[PDB]
Order: C-alpha cells, then structure tokens, then sequence
C-alpha cells in the first residue's frame, strides 16, 4: 500500500519514443485491454501536460491478444535504480521459465514517477491524437518492477526454497527460471508444487528447457570421396579463416596439392601428407578456444547467419573472433524467413538470460522497416533486446554451416 | 467565450524563472489601439489588470497588416516553460477518410481565447502596454494566449473532453478534430444531419465555442493542407514546376518538394535523377548545373502535370489493392486502389539503399514501402498485383541471406516482366576456362593494373591510371569477362569484389561495374570463386606475382 520511492539517474529526462502504427486489429485489442486495466484503477487517462512516452505493442503469448510495452528507453534511463546472477542454472538438466509478471499489478508505482511510464494508443491516419494513459501500478517490462518486487518474492519463495535447497530460481524481468537435476517428470512436479504454492498466495502464473546440452558448435571440415581443385580452395580458405582462432592450423601440405595453374574441376587425390595436415586440422578444432572470458562490464553481440532450409547459425561474444557462445537453430517448418529469425532472436535471447543474466545486443540480417513492421506477429515473450540492423554476408555464412 | 472548462496545471522547467523582456516603445497609434483591444478583452474575461508586484514581462506589439490586431510575442516564455505532449503533426490523408453522405466544417472562432489558463500560471503571460510618457497599463492573460506554446496542445485537450458527452449521444456522427476546426461527417438525412450540426453548435456554446451558421459555413470544394476535397473525389493543389535559365540548391528543393508532393495522386512522378543533383548540395545559393536526365525528369513530369487527376475516398467494406509497375531504372511506381480505375493514391520508390542493387531487391523494398504506408493510412496491409513470377521471386528470395516478408500476390502479366537477368553458378564448369584474376594499384602514384593467367596458358596484363586496389580488383574481373567464352570459372581474392557480384546486382552507380552487369548478361555459366590471398595456391600465385612485377 505504501510506493518505494524511484528516481532517474542525475541530469536524465523521461522517455519520448515514437509509437509505431498500428493495424486497426491490435489497436482494437489495444482499447479493450486499457479500458479493463483502468476499470481496475491499473491505470488512468492523461492530459497534455505530460510529454513522455513510451511505445505499446499488442502480441498474443495464445487465443486471446496481450499488451506488450516497450520500456526498453525507460530501463536505460532508470537502470541506476534496477542494476544476483547465479552460474548454476546453466549447469542444470532442466529449467522452467514461469510468467510472474501479474504480480507486479499488487504493488502501487510512486506517485511522482507514474508520469515516466506514459503511452499511447495510436489512432489510424491520425484521425485523433491518440489514447494517453499512464501506470498507476507497477508495470510488467519495467526493470524496476522486479527490483521493488523482490523482498515479496523472496518472502514467498522463501518456504520452497528450505523445502528443495537443490533447486535454482533465478528471476529476470518478468520471468522465474527454475532449474533442477531431478527426472523430468519429478521436475515438472516440483515445478506444479512452486505454482500452486505462488496461486494459493495471490501470484497468478499462466517452457522446459535444458542448458545440459547447451554447447559452442565446433567448427565442422568437409569429407569428400574425391576433391576438386575448387574443394581445396574452399578448404583451405576456411582453414585459413580458423587459424585466426586455433593457432597450429597449417595449409602448406594442402595448398601444395594446388602447385600450378588448374582447372578448377581438375580432380586432385588427397595425398598422405595432405590429408595427415586435414587430420592434424580437425583435432585441433575438437578442442575448445582459450581466453575466451565473460567481462559483465561489457555489451554482449549476437550476430545471426541465414543459412537457407530453415536453418540459422549465430555467434554471440563481446570481442570479435572470441565467441562465447555459437549455435545453429532449426526449423522444422507455414513458416517463413521472419517467423524463423523471431523465433531465433528470442531463443538466443533466453539462452543469453541463463548463462549470464542479460540480453544481448542484437546485429540482424533483416531490413530494418520489415522487422519494425513484423516483429510483433510472432513475439511471444515479455521482454525485448536491443537491436540493429546488418548485411555482413561474404564468407561468413559458409564457414559457420 | 470564456469556458466553464477545467484548467490545465502548467509548469516551468525546472530552475527556470518567468520572462522579463522588457517593452520596446510604439507609435501613439499602436498604443490606442492596443488600449482598445485590452479594453475589449478585458471586458470579457480574456485579461486582467495586475498589481505592480508582478516582476515579468513579455513584449507586445499591434499591426494591421483595416482590423488592427494584437500580437505577442512569447518566444522568451516558450523557451522557459514545460514540454508538452505534441499536437498532432501527421494531418490525415484524404486517401483514409470514410465517404459519408454529409460532411460539415466548423470554424472555432477565437479558439485559443475560450479556454482558461492554469491560475499559478498567469503570472509569466505579464504584458504591458507602453506609455508615451515613458505610465504602464499592466495585464496578465487569463485564457491560452496566441503563440504561446501550451496553447495547441491544451485546447486540443479541452476540446476532446468537451466533445465527449455529445459523442456519447451521438455515436453515429463521425468529429475529426484538427487544429481550430471540426470536420463533421455522417449517413443521415440532409435534415437530421443539419439539426445534429446545430445541436453540435448549441453544445459547444455552452462551453463558449462559437462555430459557423450555416450562410457562413464553408461549402465544398475545400482548400485545405494543399489537398482539393470535393464531395465524391480528392485530389492535389495546382502545382507550379517553375521554368528557369539556371537553378540554385533552393530551388531544386522546392522542385522536388513539390513533385513529391504531386506523386501522391499523379502517377509516373519521377524525383531520382534531380535529387541526385542535390548529393553534396552545401549552400542552397550555389548554382547546380542540370543534367541531360534530370532535364528529362523534369520535361516528363511536366507532362504528366498537363492533365488533371482525383483520387477517391475509402470504403472500409471494399478490398484494398496494391499494383507496382517498373518507370525506368531504379524507379518504381505504385498505385493502391478499390475499385479497378478509381485510385485511393499512387506514389513512387526510387531508392537503390547502396551503390548496386536488382529489380527483385528493389520491389521487395517497394512492396515494403506500400505496406507501411498501407498500415498508416487504412490501419491494414493490401493486396499485391504484382508483374513477378513466382519462380522468380521465389528464387530470389531463397537465395537471399537477408530475412525476407513477401505477401500474397497475384502474378499480373504486364510487360516489363521482373525477373533475374543472370544468375551465378552455383558449382564450378566442367570445360570451362579457369581465369585467375588479380589486380593491384599504387596508393600514392594511382597508377595500376589488370591480369589474368589462365590454365589454357593465357596470360594478359592490362595498364591502368587513376585507380584504386578496388577498382582494379573489379577490372581485372571484368578482362576476364571480356577475354573467355561463353562458359568462364573465374577466381579472385578480392573480398570486396566478390562481395559485389555475389550480390548480383542489375544497376549500378559505377560505370564499370554496369559494364561487368553487361558482360554477365551476356554470358551463359559464370562461377566466381575466393582463395585467400597469398598463401600460394596455384594460380592466383602467379597473378599476383605478374601484376606485381
Ligand atoms: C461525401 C461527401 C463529402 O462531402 N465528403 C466526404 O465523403 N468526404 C470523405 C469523408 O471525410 C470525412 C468523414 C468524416 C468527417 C469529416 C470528413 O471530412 C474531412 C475529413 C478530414 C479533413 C477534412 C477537412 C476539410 C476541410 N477544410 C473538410 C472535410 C474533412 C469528404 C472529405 C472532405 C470534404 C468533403 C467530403
Ligand atoms: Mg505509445
Ligand atoms: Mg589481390
């Protein structure tokens, strides 16, 4: 009943973001839901004296639409407020993600810092200005509402916990991730008994995942029954490309199999020292990178490769070619290119959360107004990434294939 | 005048004080007739006559430009208070307005002056009319004062929530409210509508907003944001593309602001080859030389302008529908329509977003474009007729690395056909002479050259001045082009050219990257292979060591 008293970081101004437009269909779900919300006191009309803004964006976790706001301005301008990890949880066999954002909706917002959380319903054509609103309560995407939030959630954590020492829970935004050793069908148990536990204490709760097989993909050489002179050239460039990463790669003995000017169909047969130096080169890839080290200070990088029939590689790191984190995700197609990068980005993104605690910055290979026009129509999580848009394309798809 | 309407409370920023600019002496003319319009407005609410306490100021004038009028000038107290939320800046498009049997416009007379002003507030509007002698006639306003900047944003405010009660009894009766004015719109009889306007009136001046009779409302055709509404069909205001011997900076803007302007209902406009003239731009007095093409852009626009063009108003129980067409090289055209002739709007897309692209990439942008425009104006996407085939698109797309979102369309059959002028191989050919290119290039001197060595035995150098290590680069691609058969494989180390024909591009800003276009078009199988550069494998070593000798 009583409000924790907030403040932006010194010399720092509320956000004033752009709403994007919207189809009449999300701006319809969009009505709906703020005039429910403010039935319930959640949160009330504003007038002209309040130049913030934040945008909203309406998405479905799902039958039934849900808002989704945009804080990702007003995060960076509070985060002295909001800014532990634990590294267990990526170490566990299972974890579950659960939806604990409702909660938030308990707690009121401090009465001077409600104006910093404005939005807008836009109109169509700008026939009218635009619904204003802004948060009674404190609103879900927000990173402060965790940070006030956290003594009640300790508090009923707190039985659980002594019950099952075992157990991870970590929180991040909106979300509890809850890991275990336990067989899978005793996890799913221990993971109902948590949500009765939060149900039967006023926390309503509406994704099994499992860091055990998590892994940086090894860098993967072609075996071919005969090679051409162009097979050796792509060979060698990628070996060429490794060694900037393991040092003792070495393409003497294979370039020499080029000695000369050939026709690039010219069939070459691998010889002994040759393919001991390919044999030599896939050992040395076997074994994993070193120095590679996780610094919090700095801004984590997710870069995403198209690779074509639904696959997609991605390298996330913070210093070029010292990658902490590789991968390739699949789609097992009604889909298309944008549902498969979605899909992708959120994947990247949650297991970014796990490992180290906060998402990473995005470069996607995506047209920026083509994602800002369909990036809601399969965004099914509550928060959402920086980003940026890129082409990149030379070598670097087929050396991470 | 004055309304019973709740205030707005308003601040300063913070640390900021009121403004104290002091009065600059007026004609004995202007300060009657200042006297008598304060007098007039005193008298009903408007202002009010201060004690000596107040310390501030703003500057206050009188024109006539008979009917003299007041003007003040606020800038200072602007600069001092608060941001507001933005009035609308995005004005409706007549492309996105519902037809509807009746339509109205209201003039809100004196606007800005019915509205009160937050009472802790009044103290900073302090004016003063001069004194001859120097003496001093304080006042402070009441109301929102012309030019101040609280007053768009507050009557707007004011004037949704004073339109809300009748909205509620009258949800059948469409209010667009921009600026000063109501644009009022319904399905009714002449009659129900006319007495639904003047119950309109009769309840806006209970709230002291006086509106239009109707021998003084407007009637239609309505002049209004350069835009001609009449009551079945829109179109834009006469547009002047002026005739001149020589053209500055300034006056190619306008040129292209208003050809942009005319492309929204005029198809065909074409803008790309007179913005290119604007590239490094600088001072917009510098005189910029005409191309042959923008003079030719420019003679086809003016035909085009020649005869006259409406769209209509949108049926929201209509499908909506997009066709593109190609107008030239890089220029694009569109028109979004319901019925089959009876255009919403048209428009143009003309970006090539780098310095090479193809058809396909650029439709796929143009349909971008249409969507997003699409989304703003009717609140939902179109569907595309579209002069792409499938297989081609399809292709396109697939091999694309970029992420991309291609609608539902229909095939039309309208020449010219979109379509992929050349593809790379995707495996290397068998018979086909291998060329190993390499070009080099002195970075001080700019001297350089081309090479090829092939596995035949050729070998070619050609020399080069005033280049750099990428264009030789994509010299030496080219010579290979020009020296092979129909069938050539041909390997580089350059990562820079590479990168730009394995984008296949169609166009080009470079001449002799459209000359290497040429050279792929007419081939028959093209495969270009990379090798990192030297690491001595075969071929390339000796490129490389014979352009450099
Ligand atoms: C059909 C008869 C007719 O005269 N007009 C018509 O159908 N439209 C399209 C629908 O537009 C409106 C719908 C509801 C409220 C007002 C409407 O008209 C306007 C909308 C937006 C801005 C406007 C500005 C002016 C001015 N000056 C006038 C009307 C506006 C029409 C649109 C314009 C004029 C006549 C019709
Ligand atoms: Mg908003
Ligand atoms: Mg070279």
């Amino acid at each position: 009943i009583e409000t924790v008293p907030v403040k932006l970081k010194p010399g720092m101004d509320g956000p004033k973001v752009k709403q994007w437009p919207l189809t009449e269909e999300k701006i319809k779900a969009l009505v709906e839901i703020c005039t429910e919300m403010e039935k319930e006191g959640k949160i009330s009309k504003i007038g002209p004296e309040n130049p913030y803004n934040t945008p909203v964006f309406a998405i479905k976790k799902s039958t039934k639409w849900r808002k989704l706001v945009d804080f990702r301005e007003l995060n960076k301008r509070t985060q002295d407020f909001w800014e532990p990890h634990p590294a267990g949880l990526k170490k566990k066999k299972s974890v579950t993600v659960l939806d604990v954002g409702d909660a938030y909706f308990s707690v009121p917002l401090d009465e001077d810092f409600r104006k910093y959380t404005a939005f807008t319903i836009p109109s169509i054509n700008n026939e009218t200005p635009g619904i204003r609103y802004q948060y009674n309560v404190l609103p879900q995407g927000w990173k402060g509402s965790p940070a006030i939030f956290q003594s009640s959630m300790t508090k009923i954590l707190e039985p659980f916990k002594k019950q099952n020492p075992d157990i991870v829970i970590y929180q991040y935004m909106d979300d509890l991730y809850v890991g275990s050793d336990l067989e899978i069908g005793q996890h799913r148990t221990k993971i109902e008994e948590l949500r009765q536990h939060l149900l039967r204490w006023g926390l309503t709760t509406p994704y099994e995942l499992h860091p055990d097989k998590w892994t940086v993909q090894p860098i993967v050489l072609p075996e071919k029954d005969s090679w051409t002179v162009n097979d050796i050239q792509k060979l060698v460039g990628k070996l060429n490309w490794a060694s900037q990463i393991y040092p003792g790669i070495k393409v003497r003995q294979l370039s020499k199999l080029l000695r000369g000017t050939k026709a690039l169909t010219e069939v070459i047969p691998l010889t002994e020292e040759a393919e001991l130096e390919l044999a030599e080169n896939r050992e040395i890839l076997k074994e994993p990178v070193h120095g590679v080290y996780y610094d919090p200070s700095k801004d984590l990088i997710a870069e995403i490769q198209k690779q074509g029939q639904g696959q997609w590689t991605y390298q996330i790191y913070q210093e070029p070619f010292k990658n902490l984190k590789t991968g390739k995700y699949a789609r097992m197609r009604h889909t298309n290119d944008v549902k498969q990068l979605t899909e992708a980005v959120q994947k990247i993104t949650t297991e970014s959360i796990v490992i180290w605690g906060k998402t990473p910055k995005f470069k996607l290979p995506i047209q920026k107004e083509t994602w800002e026009t369909w990036w809601t129509e399969y965004w099914q999580a509550t928060w959402i990434p920086e980003w940026e848009f890129v082409n990149t394309p030379p070598l670097v798809k087929l050396w991470y294939q | 005048p004055i309304s019973p309407i709740e205030t707005v409370p308003v601040k300063l920023k913070p640390g900021m004080d009121g403004p104290k600019v002091k009065q600059w002496p007026l004609t004995e003319e202007k300060i009657k007739a200042l006297v008598e319009i304060c007098t007039e407005m005193e008298k009903e609410g408007k202002i009010s006559k201060i004690g000596p306490e107040n310390p501030y100021n703003t500057p206050v004038f009188a024109i006539k430009k008979t009917k003299w009028r007041k003007l003040v000038d606020f800038r200072e107290l602007n600069k001092r208070t608060q941001d507001f939320w933005e009035v609308q800046l995005g004005i409706p498009h007549p492309a996105g307005l519902k037809k509807k049997k009746s339509v109205t416009v209201l003039d809100v007379g004196d606007a800005y002056f019915s509205v009160p002003l937050d009472e802790d507030f009044r103290k900073y509007t302090a004016f003063t009319i001069p004194s001859i002698n120097n003496p001093g006639i304080r006042y402070q306003y009441n109301v929102l004062p012309q030019g101040w900047k609280g007053s768009p944003a507050i009557f707007q405010s004011s004037m949704t929530k004073i339109l809300e009660p009748f909205a509620a009894q009258n949800p059948d009766i469409v209010i667009y409210q921009y600026m000063d004015d109501l644009y009022v719109g319904s399905d009714l009889e002449i009659g129900q509508h006319r007495t639904k306007i003047e119950e309109l009136r009769q309840h806006l001046l209970r709230w002291g907003l006086t509106t239009p009779d109707k021998k003084h409302q407007k009637e239609p055709p309505f002049l209004w944001m350069g835009y001609e509404l009449h009551p079945d069909k829109w179109t834009v205001q006469p547009i002047v593309l002026p005739e001149k011997d020589s053209w500055t900076v300034n006056d190619i803007q306008k040129l292209v602001g208003k050809l942009n302007w005319a492309s929204q209902i005029y198809p065909g406009i074409k803008v790309r080859q007179l913005s290119k003239l604007l590239r490094g731009t600088k001072a917009l007095t510098e005189v910029i030389p005409l191309t042959e093409e923008a003079e030719l852009e420019l003679a086809e626009n003016r035909e085009i302008l020649k005869e006259p063009v409406h769209g209509v108003y949108y049926d929201p129980s209509k499908d909506l529908i997009a066709e593109i067409q190609k107008q030239g090289q890089g220029q694009w055209t569109y028109q979004i329509y319901q019925e089959p002739f009876k255009n919403l709007k048209t428009g143009k897309y003309a970006r090539m977003r780098g310095a090479h692209t193809n058809d396909v990439k650029q439709l796929t942008e143009a349909v971008q474009k249409i969507t997003t425009e699409s989304i703003v104006i009717w609140g939902k996407t179109p569907k595309f007729k579209l002069p792409i085939q499938k297989e081609t698109w399809e292709t396109w797309w697939t091999e694309y690395w970029q992420a991309t979102w291609i609608p539902e369309w229909e095939f039309v059959n309208t020449p010219p056909l979109v379509k992929l002028w050349y593809q790379l191989e995707k495996e290397p050919i068998v018979g086909a002479e291998t060329f190993y290119v390499d070009g080099a290039a002195n970075r001080e001197t700019k001297l350089g050259k081309a090479g090829y060595v092939t596995n035949k035995g050729r070998q070619k150098v050609v020399p080069l001045t005033n280049t750099t290590n990428q264009k030789t680069e994509l010299q030496a691609i080219y010579l290979a082009l020009q020296d092979s058969g129909l069938e050539v494989n041909i390997v580089t180390d350059s990562q820079y050219a590479l990168g730009i024909i394995q984008a296949q591009p169609d166009k080009s800003e470079s001449e002799l990257v459209n000359q290497i276009i040429e050279q792929l078009i007419k081939k028959e199988k093209v495969y270009l292979a990379w090798v990192p550069a030297h690491k001595g494998i075969g071929g390339n070593e000796q490129v490389d060591k014979l352009v450099s000798a």
